[PDB]
């Protein structure tokens, strides 16, 4: 994964520091994620809702 | 470093580090209460001697 282009590790993008862009391929067309997938990551309180 | 895309409809935001999350949880409520009152009262006598 390291220098895919893709910040594969989560909050560091540490894969992708002192990458050239020689060396990054382009690894997909697009970036956008669906418009809101972020909140399927979140956790939930069953008692608090 | 970070630079994870972060979209908010069409706009890619760069997070800051310190952040967790910055997310757009949308929602509204709205709240109207209207409360009228009346009260009359009327009082009236005639009254006559002859
Ligand atoms: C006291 O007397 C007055 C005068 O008659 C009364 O008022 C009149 O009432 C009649 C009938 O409803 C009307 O045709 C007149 O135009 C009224 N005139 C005036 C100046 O108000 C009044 O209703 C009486 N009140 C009581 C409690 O008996």
């Amino acid at each position: 994964l390291v220098c895919n282009g893709d910040s594969d590790c989560d909050e560091d993008s540490a894969d992708e520091d002192r990458c050239e862009d020689s060396e990054r391929r382009p690894s997909c067309d697009i970036d956008k994620p669906p418009p809101n997938i972020e909140l399927t990551g979140n956790g939930y309180n069953e008692l608090t809702g | 470093g970070g630079c994870s895309p972060h979209y908010i409809l069409n706009t890619r935001f760069r997070k800051p580090y310190n952040v967790e999350s910055y997310t757009p949880q949308t929602q509204g409520k709205y709240e109207f209460i209207l409360k009228e009152y009346e009260s009359y009262s009327d009082f009236e006598r005639n009254v006559t001697e002859k």
